[PDB]
């Protein structure tokens, strides 16, 4: 995800972890992770200039 | 992004030198002496409806149309590859920041008189190098050439498709319900010129369509009974307001996409344009998109002036070129009331009483302008106000097949 942009929740920094799934996810392989390894990277974040 | 653009400077009638003098280079509303984002400057701040207007920028369309003519003299690198000085005034750097008197170290050549240069942005390398930083020159330079290719009224462009308005910009127009169109224009404006766009965005998308809506509302086939997709534009009574037509949302009817795909260039065929608001908020909505995405295809020679016939990268006569259609405002706005009356929204009474009003008004923009002509005679040497003839302020053009279009358009 290197090179987009994303958002900050200041007051609280947990949502941080919620608001962008699969950025950063471990390469485990649980139900979960399998998942995620199928997100595209670049619907992260902000999409225009 | 898109990275090339071409252009074409204005022309002299009959004059031998571009008519704009240095009290003009020094008054610009913007920054000190620099052109560029600067065609609303002059406004950004605001108190009620009257138009802005002075002694030496007599009209609407008087401030636009004299740095049309003061970027003609000083756009050679996109013709001669070099940055040149006239009368002793050239850019502060490479980046063309800002206009400056000339330094007494290394004075770049004198720039040789000339018009209706053909412009590309290829013959200046560093343009491409400093694309981040030069962005605004694409929209500005555009919009000169837009203004250039016409005697008589900014040329721009209208297209629909097929497909109804995606839902992304639908999301986007909502942001925009209740505010009038010549505050759209600013803001249209303001969106193409500071950072480069991709042609592909739900911004200039959005635009698109806000330009084509507003001239099925200008035609009256859009009204709060038929609506393009829950949007049209509300107008005033044109004895007060002539000009306050701002965006609204409805629950009602829509109108039905067309059958195929529309699209085609627009002018104004008679002179009231440069004292009428509107006619300039369309033209610079519509050239904005245009600037980004660049022109779709080439514009038909026929009805254009002479120095317009056949511009390298701009008009043509062959297979894919679209035509262009012309209109006068008193026509259009029978017709509009017509419509109005024939969709129920007023009686035919009302209708004799609003063409009657609005002919009324249009007189006093005649009679404004040709007496401000006089007061500006071209060979004075700056051109606050473009000339015509008493006799353009009759002609039809062809506002039959305009609104011809618009109910093709939307159906």
């Amino acid at each position: 995800t290197s090179g987009r942009m994303i958002r900050a929740f200041e007051g609280r920094p947990e949502l941080l972890a919620l608001a962008y799934p699969g950025r950063a996810v471990l390469p485990t392989q649980t139900k979960n992770a399998q998942f995620l390894s199928t997100a595209i990277a670049d619907r992260i974040g902000r999409l225009d200039r | 992004a898109q990275r090339q653009f071409f252009g074409l400077t204005y022309n002299f009638y009959g004059q031998p030198a571009p008519l704009f003098d240095l009290n003009d280079l020094q008054e610009l509303a913007g920054c000190y002496a620099r052109p560029w984002t600067s065609r609303f400057s002059h406004l950004a701040i605001s108190t009620g409806s009257l138009p802005v207007w002075s002694a030496r920028y007599p009209s609407v369309a008087s401030r636009n149309i004299i740095v049309n003519t003061l970027l003609g003299a000083h756009l050679n690198p996109f013709a001669g590859g070099q940055v040149t000085s006239h009368q002793g005034i050239t850019w502060r750097d490479p980046v063309l920041s800002s206009l400056a008197p000339v330094p007494a170290i290394q004075p770049p050549p004198v720039w040789a008189v000339a018009e209706n240069v053909p412009l590309d942005s290829n013959n200046y390398p560093t343009y491409v190098l400093n694309l981040s930083s030069m962005w605004p020159i694409n929209q500005d330079v555009h919009i000169m050439t837009m203004w250039a290719l016409s005697d008589q009224g900014p040329i721009y462009h209208l297209e629909v498709p097929v497909d109804p308005m995606p839902a992304a910009t639908t999301a986007a127009l909502m942001a925009y319900i209740g505010v009038p169109i010549a505050h759209l224009a600013q803001t249209a404006y303001r969106f193409a010129g500071q950072l480069p766009q991709s042609p592909d965005s739900t911004m200039v998308s959005t635009i698109r369509w806000l330009s084509a809506i507003w001239f099925g509302s200008l035609t009256g086939r859009l009204n709060r009974s038929r609506t393009c997709n829950g949007f049209y534009f509300e107008f005033a009574k044109p004895a007060l307001n002539p000009d306050q037509a701002v965006l609204k949302w409805n629950d009602g009817a829509r109108a039905a996409p067309p059958a195929a795909a529309q699209s085609s260039y627009m002018r104004c065929i008679s002179p009231h344009w440069q004292h009428q608001i509107v006619e300039v908020a369309g033209a610079l909505m519509s050239q904005s998109v245009t600037a980004v995405t660049g022109l779709p295809a080439l514009i038909d020679e026929a009805t254009l002036p002479a120095w317009s016939q056949g511009v390298a990268n701009l008009t043509g006569n062959g297979q894919g070129v679209v035509p262009c259609l012309d209109y006068n405002p008193v026509p259009m706005a029978a017709a509009r009331h017509l419509q109005w009356r024939q969709d129920g929204l007023i009686t035919a009474a009302q209708e004799a009483q609003l063409n009657n009003d609005y002919t009324a008004y249009a007189l006093t923009i005649e009679r404004h302008l040709t007496a401000m002509l006089v007061a500006n005679p071209i060979a004075a040497g700056r051109m606050p106000i473009q000339p015509f003839n008493a006799a353009d302020f009759g002609q039809a053009g062809q506002t039959a097949a305009a609104v011809a279009l618009a109910q093709a358009m939307f159906v």
